[PDB]
């Protein structure tokens, strides 16, 4: 698929990420969720090739979560995204890799801090204030380079993110169908059902 | 580099009657411009009244009437000697292609008999195991050739009744056995007339409830 | 396509098949495959069919004008001289492969000639797909100082194995004679050994089986007076 | 093709077979490789039968021209011409051809002309695909100022080995010897020369 | 995948009424070098057999181990080696005709064209052709490579179907194959004068004949032809 | 990307008792796209009919320029041009472009005014001339016609059996060809009379 | 050809073409495009016509192992599940499949979209096939959750027409499902030539196109 | 450029033309005019190469209006068309063909009919109720086959042009920028400045 | 490279020039291609240097072990398993080896080995990119039953032309004689053969 955006503020991290799925010239679907909750203060974004990025989430999904009941205890944000990072280290040198790009949206409960980490396919691990993938950075990053602050307020940050998602509907070619937000806090994991 | 498909032409027809069917080719066997034989026999009785053609590549053709024999013999082996029906010769043959999805089997095939209810029954299949039952079907090299003549002189496509100019359809009114091997001597004589591939003689299998019956013809030897 | 050329005691014999087509489909069953350049040079034509028509009579049609301004009879060995120089200037682009005979004051004469300009001479010649199965007909029966009809028995025996054993080649033989001294002999479809057999079914319909929508008179003549 | 010009006492004598290939196929077996572009200036033509052909039709066009404005053309001048076409028009071309000429002054002379259209003189020349098998066999029994007889033998076992070993030659052996008697015509059949 | 290397040209063969002929050059061609002149290509198997080969000369002499090796295995715990239970053509070519087909099928194809001539047990004659495809056919004549080309249409003239075999005797037979590869030598660049021929007949069982030649060939007519057009010394 | 299927379309010709007929689908598409139904592919110059397949630009192309060939002959000979001269000069036109052809499949068909002999007449994309008796095809359903053509063709038809054969042979041709069919069109020609005949078609 | 499928009040439509091809040749005039797994579970075939039997047969076969062990009919969520994990074995290997999985269980009426990237898509609408983009046309425009079955099996016939008469490679005939909480139900085969002029004549529709 | 719409009522052409224009991954311009007036009641809207589109235009304006001035005429829209189409036939064939595909909608002043032309870069000329170029057809021609008559006004033209615009917009994976929509009838040419 | 292995009254003689070549530098000038696989059974190689030498050490692997077992090889035998491992491993090699050997029953024998992996038994051989011009030469001039000394420059002679017209042989004449005596080394040098 094509756009994911990631944002930490003061007290959350906001995952935007498109809609449409494209099937030839056709788009066949305008409503689709292309995230995955792998723990309940943890959630994963994802882009790629098609069929690959489903079953690479699910994946990890499972893992985190046998890891859960394994222990009773929530991995860290950190650990899940190195554990995401070495399964995509691997994968590249496969007979056949996973082309599946991953933004990791999450709030550490010790730490008390929000954190964002941006993973490309070929395990390329970086901890970021703002993120994405593919084209998505070429026109959003002068908007946040200028406007992003760390103690901005989660409402401060979906203004901000609005303004990215309106400069993505100017600019590029492909129409996207818009975006489904979701914000990770303290509380948990919850969809902004008016974007 | 070596090519491990090869075209051997042939032609191959199966017309299923209300009480019949017919599974008739050509025996003209080649490469490219040369004949390496004008009787090569194509079409099989396979057993349990049912007869069989795979046309296209002759290696890969008589691989697989070999293997579907075999599964024959040893569904008798297996199940009490119980009758394989059309219906499910059809499916079995199926699984023998698509075993080779990745190095297929490169050879159009048509299957004829008598189903459960003792009507007349064609199945055909693609090189990877698509199949489906029919009522008409040509295949190999002049298929495009005789296909649409089947499509108007056995199910009256595009025919309608005199005086109605259009409104009323011409009755598809049922094909005796006598009438068929007209229909089919008539398509592989107009084959040969414009198909290279096409020609030297005709070897017909008709199936009833009394058995396997064979005709052959001489066909244009050019 | 299967031709060949054979000569004689008295001069020179061509022959073809009559089969053309478009790859493993017959186009025409009764193709003529021999050409005349002038009255008594004929040439038989392989390969691209345009090609062989196109050249033969632009080649023809330039012996033609030659034979008025010398005031001569047109010779084989400019028509051989013609077509190659043609023929090599476009460097086989143009898909000719012919074999010409005829005669001349100087005599009979036989010729072959291929796409990128190169001839040959010889008593026997085949051309084409079928030309493998001909001159093995021709190596194996021909011999020095044959007949007028011990040749036409031979050219069309040779045309014969291509029709029955080469699959682009077929139906009948066409023939064409030129002996010295005498007008040459075109003899078109001179055996006929592959005649359809009656079909076993009439297909004429029932008049009012076709579904019409609108019917209207077309206007061929031109504009009319008053 | 296997095609050779020697030069002897009296003059020279080029020599060839007759086979002629459209990959396996034998197209011609009795080719006539012998090629006359004046009366005592002749070449043996390998490579492109169609280059071949209508370059020596253009030389010999060239040399009857020649002719009837200066006179008698020397076999060098001969080689010039050829050399001039094939060097020039290098890059659309493919041909190898030996010219072989008598003069009264210059007596018997052979040029060879390579694929580039480069001119080299030499006593004997050999060329065509079947002359690699015979390089040895040519340079061990080769001497100048043989006989005839002497130098149709030579031609002719050369040639013999070259049919034997190289599947492009074949049929007859033709030659052709210039000296100042006249123009010769020679024709060796397989049952003659196999069996040396 | 491979190439041929060292290569063997066409094999001819026919039916006549009470059994078959089969014929072969003795050459060995490494691409246009004529490299071997000694090289047999017809390999008898028992006294009832005999299986011509054409194409790879590696392969060829690795399948004559094979029909050697197979001769053996049958003789193991078979009191009827030599009568009963000996090999047949029939056998003989199948099993051929499954290592062929195997092979290809693993894309390391054996480059051959065979053809397996014989007289069954009942006498009937058997002929069948396989190649490096493991494509099978069988009629009246086969040939393969040239001969395909050339020799057929010569062959079909003697026996154009079925009903002319028992019309055909052997002195027309072999006279039709001995024609044949005299024009297979006028007109195969790979090809050789030197050749073997055999006959399997249902009465006088087989005849295997070495070194014959191909002879009566036209030349003659060469010295006159001059030029390539306009040339007339 | 091969020209001579872009557009798709068939055309056939038939020989009659002191007839001929010549008839054509209408479709017109870019691949797998159907564009238009009213696309004829037959014309006409005095009483010689002339049908093309191929590429339309061309088929378009070669109609104005037959069209403006055959007027400049008549305003010379003072006289309509016959079948036999026109065959030949689509094949002299089409040969001036050898090395850079129109790709097309042209059908002529036509009745000589004097001889009143029935003529029809094929043609490569490069001029080789098919001059047969029987029936000519062209298309993308060529196959199929020639199949059609071959098994219900017989001599010496009358102009309304004949049109009954011709109209079977292409609309049944068109029914197992994807690019060719959304409509048809007949011509049945007298020495003196030309009818022209839409048939009823599935369209699909 | 031409596919669809959508969801609605009263349960699911499924319309399909019947048109094969092998190249401009139309191999075959009527083949079945739907497979009947269960009574309450459908799936639609488009690509590969092997690849679609084979898969969606054997998918069949392990819908009914499900049944046998468990007691108890599959959801769709998990058959097309079942179906998109075959096609992830066989990943980048050449395979041509695209499936719509149609049926009835406790969660109501389910839809899913499969092809051979392994793609699962949950969704009210469905179209694949070389005609899709005429479908879709007529569905976007006509389609709403308050339809009626009997203007609802209209709607998914008169798409694929749609498809039909502009597509080249669709065509032949359509073949007409609905699947309600009782088990799926067909509808007949309809002639694309007869239902054309039908449609014509009725709808007042093709107005270009001459009858 | 991508999508060019055209539709011929029953007293009007209507022609609509998508906004966008594309240089790399950047939309350059949302506000691009793809047609030129070649005559007071001649309109021709074009799609085609980067460049090619307005020199072909400008060429054939060009060309008509000489016509115009040297005659004191309009040319009917059949001869204009018939002028473009022998200008693309002749340019296909040339060592770099212009890549040019063209709508031409004009008003016939002499017979009182409105008139649509669609021509592709062969030269492929067809007259037609509703034509389109590219992808455009594939998506449109269906609502198109259902809902047009020939009796149509010039609103309820509009209506079904709005229809095909938001179907477009829906399954076309390309955001065109919506469409320039322009009327040619006895009156002449104007835009719809609303839409 | 020039390689050839002849037969004679008492024995057999192979022979090789000593040019090793990258492209057109001589990398070794001094090459021994005679290479020993048992006490009497010795090969000329030709093709790739690194296959060939990996081929001849299992080779003498498999003789060494042989005769451990079973006693002295044939040079049939020997043959045999060149043949095994060159037709069993065609397409990952470029090996073109002559074998050539003496035993008191068989005496003389030679087997050449072209690219295939085929064998053909023979009165003499010839291998290598030099071969081709000399295939004339050789025919002419062997006979059977040679004496060593006419065997010697039979050798001699023939290699030397082949030296003289390929680049990619020259040097010195290396030459093994095996006969009943013994085993004896040869050598010649240029200034003795080139001026043959
Ligand atoms: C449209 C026709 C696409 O053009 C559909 O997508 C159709 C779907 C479909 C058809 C039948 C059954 C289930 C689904 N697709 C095809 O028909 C399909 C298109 C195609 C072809 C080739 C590939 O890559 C391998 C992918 C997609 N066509 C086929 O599968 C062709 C090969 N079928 C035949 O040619 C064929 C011949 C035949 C003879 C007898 C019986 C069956 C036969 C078939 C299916
Ligand atoms: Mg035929
Ligand atoms: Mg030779
Ligand atoms: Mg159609
Ligand atoms: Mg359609
Ligand atoms: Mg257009």
């Amino acid at each position: 698929m094509d756009i994911i955006l990631g944002i930490r503020v003061q007290d959350s991290v906001i995952l935007a990420s498109s809609k449409a799925v494209t099937r030839g010239i056709s788009v066949l679907k305008d409503s689709d969720d292309k995230t995955r909750q792998l723990s309940p203060h943890t959630l994963m974004s994802f882009a790629g090739e098609a069929g690959d990025t489903v079953q690479f989430a699910e994946y990890i999904q499972a893992n985190i979560q046998l890891y859960s009941i394994r222990e009773d205890y929530e991995l860290s944000p950190q650990a899940v995204s190195s554990f995401v990072r070495q399964e995509l280290a691997k994968s590249i040198r496969s007979r056949r890799p996973y082309q599946v790009n991953v933004l990791i949206g999450g709030y550490d409960k010790k730490k008390n801090k929000p954190e964002l980490y941006q993973i490309d396919y070929l395990g390329t691990k970086v901890e970021l204030p703002y993120g994405a993938h593919g084209y998505s950075g070429f026109y959003t990053f002068s908007l946040l380079d200028h406007h992003y602050r760390p103690d901005m307020t989660t409402e401060e940050g979906l203004d901000l993110l609005k303004l990215c998602v309106q400069e993505l509907e100017k600019r590029m070619p492909m129409d996207f169908k818009g975006v489904i937000v979701k914000i990770v806090d303290k509380d948990g994991i919850r969809q902004v059902d008016d974007f | 580099q070596f090519n491990p498909y090869g075209d051997n032409g042939g032609t191959i027809l199966g017309i299923a009657g209300e009480d019949f069917a017919v599974l008739a080719g050509d025996t003209r066997n080649i490469t490219d411009y040369s004949i390496n034989s004008r009787y090569e026999p194509k079409v099989f009785d396979c057993g349990d009244n049912i007869v069989m053609s795979a046309n296209g590549f002759a290696a890969d053709g008589d691989a697989l009437v070999k293997r579907f024999k075999n599964s024959v013999k040893w569904y008798h082996f297996d199940h009490n000697d119980k009758k394989l029906s059309i219906n499910s010769a059809a499916r079995n043959i199926q699984h023998l292609l698509y075993s080779r999805r990745f190095f297929p089997y490169y050879v159009y095939n048509i299957i004829a008999g008598l189903d459960e209810d003792g009507k007349g029954a064609v199945y055909s299949f693609d090189p990877v195991g698509s199949y489906q039952r029919e009522q008409c079907r040509a295949g190999g090299a002049a298929a495009s050739l005789i296909m649409p003549f089947l499509d108007n002189q056995v199910n009256f496509k595009n025919q309608y009744e005199p005086g109605t100019n259009g409104k009323v359809k011409k009755p598809l009114k049922y094909l005796s056995v006598e009438e068929v091997i007209k229909l089919v001597r008539d398509s592989f004589t107009s084959a040969t007339e414009r198909h290279i591939q096409v020609g030297d003689g005709l070897e017909i299998l008709i199936v009833t409830k009394d058995g396997v019956r064979k005709e052959f013809y001489e066909l244009k030897r050019d | 396509t299967t031709i060949v050329g054979v000569k004689f005691n008295n001069g020179v014999v061509i022959a073809a098949d009559t089969r053309s087509t478009q790859g493993p489909i017959v186009a025409d069953k009764n193709c003529a495959k021999l050409h005349r350049i002038s009255p008594k040079i004929w040439c038989a034509g392989a390969g691209t069919a345009a090609d062989t028509e196109a050249v033969t009579q632009l080649i023809g049609s330039n012996i033609e004008l030659h034979s008025l301004y010398t005031s001569r009879e047109p010779r084989v060995v400019s028509a051989l001289q013609m077509l190659k120089q043609h023929l090599f200037k476009y460097q086989g682009h143009i898909g000719a492969y012919l074999i010409v005979a005829g005669v001349d004051p100087t005599g009979s004469h036989l010729f072959s000639i291929h796409a990128h300009g190169s001839t040959d001479v010889g008593y026997y010649l085949s051309l084409g797909s079928g030309s493998l199965a001909a001159m093995a007909v021709l190596e194996s029966h021909w011999k020095q100082d044959l007949t007028k009809e011990e040749a036409i028995k031979l050219a069309s025996d040779a045309i014969q194995a291509g029709i029955w054993n080469d699959l682009g080649s077929g139906s009948n033989v066409d023939v064409c004679v030129m002996e010295i001294g005498k007008d040459a002999e075109y003899l078109r479809n001179y055996l006929t050994p592959n005649v359809r057999e009656e079909k076993q079914k009439s297909y004429k319909f029932p008049r009012g089986t076709t579904a019409v929508l609108k019917e209207s008179i077309v206007n061929i003549c031109d504009i009319q007076e008053e | 093709t296997s095609i050779m010009a020697v030069t002897f006492k009296d003059g020279v004598i080029l020599g060839a077979d007759s086979r002629t290939t459209t990959g396996a196929y034998i197209a011609n077996r009795v080719t006539d490789k012998l090629t006359r572009v004046h009366d005592k200036i002749w070449c043996c033509r390998s490579g492109s039968a169609a280059d071949t052909q209508a370059i020596a039709d253009i030389v010999q066009y060239h040399l009857e021209l020649y002719t009837s404005q200066y006179g008698t053309p020397s076999t060098e001048t001969a080689a010039s011409v050829f050399k001039e076409l094939c060097y020039e028009n290098k890059d659309n071309l493919t041909a190898g051809i030996i010219v072989a000429g008598y003069d009264d002054k210059n007596k018997g002379e052979v040029y060879t002309i390579p694929l580039g259209g480069s001119v080299h003189k030499l006593p004997y020349a050999i060329a065509g695909s079947g002359s690699t098998f015979i390089y040895g066999y040519c340079d061990k029994n080769f001497r100048e100022n043989m006989s005839k007889e002497e130098t149709v033998d030579f031609i002719k076992h050369s040639l013999s080995q070259a049919i034997k070993w190289d599947g492009s030659s074949g049929g007859v052996i033709r030659m052709v010897v210039l000296t100042a008697a006249g123009v010769e015509r020679l024709i060796f059949y397989p049952d003659e020369y196999e069996q040396l | 995948t491979q190439q041929p290397i060292v290569t063997g040209t066409s094999v001819i063969s026919m039916k006549y009424d009470n059994g078959v002929i089969i014929a072969a050059d003795n050459l060995g061609s490494y691409g246009s070098l004529l490299r071997f002149n000694g090289v047999e290509r017809l390999i008898p198997v028992g006294d009832n057999t005999v299986v011509g080969i054409s194409g790879d000369i590696s392969d060829m002499q690795h399948i004559e181990r094979l029909l050697k090796d197979l001769v053996t295995e049958n003789a193991y715990d078979n009191p009827l080696a030599d009568a009963e239970e000996a090999l047949e053509p029939s056998y003989i070519f199948e099993y051929l005709a499954t290592v062929m087909y195997q092979r290809r099928s693993k894309m390391n194809p054996l480059w051959n064209a065979i053809i397996v001539a014989g007289v069954q047990s009942n006498g009937d004659q058997f002929l069948r052709y396989v190649n490096l495809l493991g494509v099978t056919y069988s009629s009246p004549t086969l040939a393969t490579g040239f001969g395909a080309h050339m020799a057929n249409p010569l062959l079909r003239k003697v026996v154009d179907r079925e009903s002319d075999i028992p019309k055909t005797t052997v002195q027309v037979a072999e006279e039709a194959i001995v024609n044949a590869m005299r024009v297979l030598y006028y007109r195969d660049a790979r090809s050789s004068r030197n050749f073997s021929l055999a006959i399997i007949d249902k009465n006088t069982g087989l005849t295997f004949k070495k070194n014959l030649q191909v002879e009566n060939m036209k030349w003659d007519f060469a010295k006159d032809i001059k030029g390539y057009g306009t040339q007339k010394i | 990307s091969d020209p001579s299927s872009i557009n798709g379309g068939i055309v056939v010709a038939m020989t009659g008792k002191d007839c001929v007929a010549i008839a054509c689908d209408l479709r017109l598409g870019s691949q797998s796209l159907g564009v238009s139904n009213k696309f004829e592919k037959i014309f006409h110059y005095g009483h010689v009919f002339l049908g093309i397949t191929g590429l339309a630009t061309d088929v378009t192309t070669l109609n104005e320029m037959f069209r403006y060939k055959t007027n400049l002959y008549k305003l010379k000979e003072e006289r309509a041009i016959e079948p036999e001269t026109f065959t030949q000069l689509v094949s002299s036109s089409l040969y001036e472009r050898r090395f850079g052809p129109y790709f097309v499949g042209p059908v002529v068909a036509g009745i000589n005014s004097k001889s009143g002999k029935p003529f029809i007449a094929g043609f490569d994309l490069i001029g080789c001339i098919d001059e047969a008796k029987d029936f000519i095809v062209s298309g993308t359903a060529s196959d199929q016609l020639f199949g059609m053509c071959e098994s219900l063709y017989e001599p010496n038809l009358e102009p309304e059996d004949l049109f009954e054969t011709i109209s079977q042979a292409l609309l049944n041709a068109a029914d197992r060809d994807a690019l060719s069919g959304w409509g048809a069109v007949v011509y049945i020609i007298k020495k003196d009379e030309v009818v022209k005949r839409y048939l009823k078609m599935r369209q699909d | 050809t031409t596919t669809l499928a959508f969801k609605f009040q009263h349960g699911v439509i499924v319309a399909v073409d019947s048109r094969a091809t092998a190249g401009s040749y139309i191999s075959s005039l009527r083949m079945n495009k739907v497979i009947e797994i269960n009574p309450y579970l459908l799936g639609t075939m488009s690509g590969c016509a092997a690849d679609c039997q084979y898969w969606e047969r054997l998918l069949a076969k392990e819908c009914r192992l499900y049944y046998l062990r468990n007691g108890e009919r599959i959801s769709v969520s998990a058959a097309s599940k079942l179906l998109s994990n075959m096609m992830l074995q066989y990943r980048g290997m050449g395979l041509s499949m695209g499936s719509m999985i149609c049926g009835w269980d406790k969660k109501g009426p389910g839809l899913y979209y499969v092809d051979d990237n392994g793609t699962r898509l949950s969704g009210q609408m469905f179209s694949t096939g070389s005609g899709n983009t005429y479908a879709y046309g007529v569905l976007d425009s006509n389609y709403k959750w308050d339809l009626s079955v009997e203007d609802a099996l209209y709607l998914g016939k008169r798409s694929i027409l749609a498809a039909a008469h502009r597509d080249a490679y669709s065509g032949g005939s359509v073949n007409l499902y609905h699947v309600t909480e009782d088990g799926w139900i067909y509808h007949g085969n309809h002639d694309v030539g007869e239902l054309f002029w039908k449609v014509k004549e009725e709808e007042g529709s093709f107005n270009n196109v001459i009858g």
